[PDB]
């Protein structure tokens, strides 16, 4: 679950969305890698939800 | 929502070379496409090297 996603500042040094898009993607999360661990994960299997208040601060990616 | 990217992936399918996406736009720093200077603590290179390095591949689909 994920919550104010709305409300990301997305700012300096930051620009998460890209990491919601890369783990949103249907494909590219099953191979997923963190910068900690290199090895790619499976993520197709596992359920996910977003929640805010409006549809229209979201990223349009996203 | 036209097919450019389904494209893509059967041209490199058909093509035999690696294919691999990403998003530059909306991106303002250059870091990702140049990594850091490895001084910084905790540096890695541009994302164009982390594609070289998962394709395995010298002339893969960017
Ligand atoms: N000529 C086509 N043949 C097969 N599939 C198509 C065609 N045009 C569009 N599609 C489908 O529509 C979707 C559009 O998504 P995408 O191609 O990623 O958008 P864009 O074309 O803007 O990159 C694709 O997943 C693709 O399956």
């Amino acid at each position: 679950l994920i919550d104010e996603v709305d409300k990301i500042g997305r700012g300096y040094q930051g620009d998460p969305s890209s990491a919601l898009l890369e783990l949103l993607d249907p494909e590219q999360n099953a191979n997923f890698l963190d910068h900690y661990l290199d090895v790619p994960v499976d993520l197709s299997k596992v359920l996910f939800i977003c929640t805010a208040n409006v549809t229209d601060t979201i990223p349009e990616p996203l | 929502g036209v097919g450019k990217t389904s494209i893509a992936r059967s041209i490199a399918r058909a093509l035999n070379r690696e294919y691999f996406r990403f998003s530059v736009g909306g991106m303002t720093d250059v870091a990702e496409i140049k990594g850091h200077r490895r001084t910084y603590v905790g540096a890695m290179p541009g994302k164009i090297i982390q594609c070289l390095k998962k394709t395995k591949t010298e002339n893969p689909l960017i």
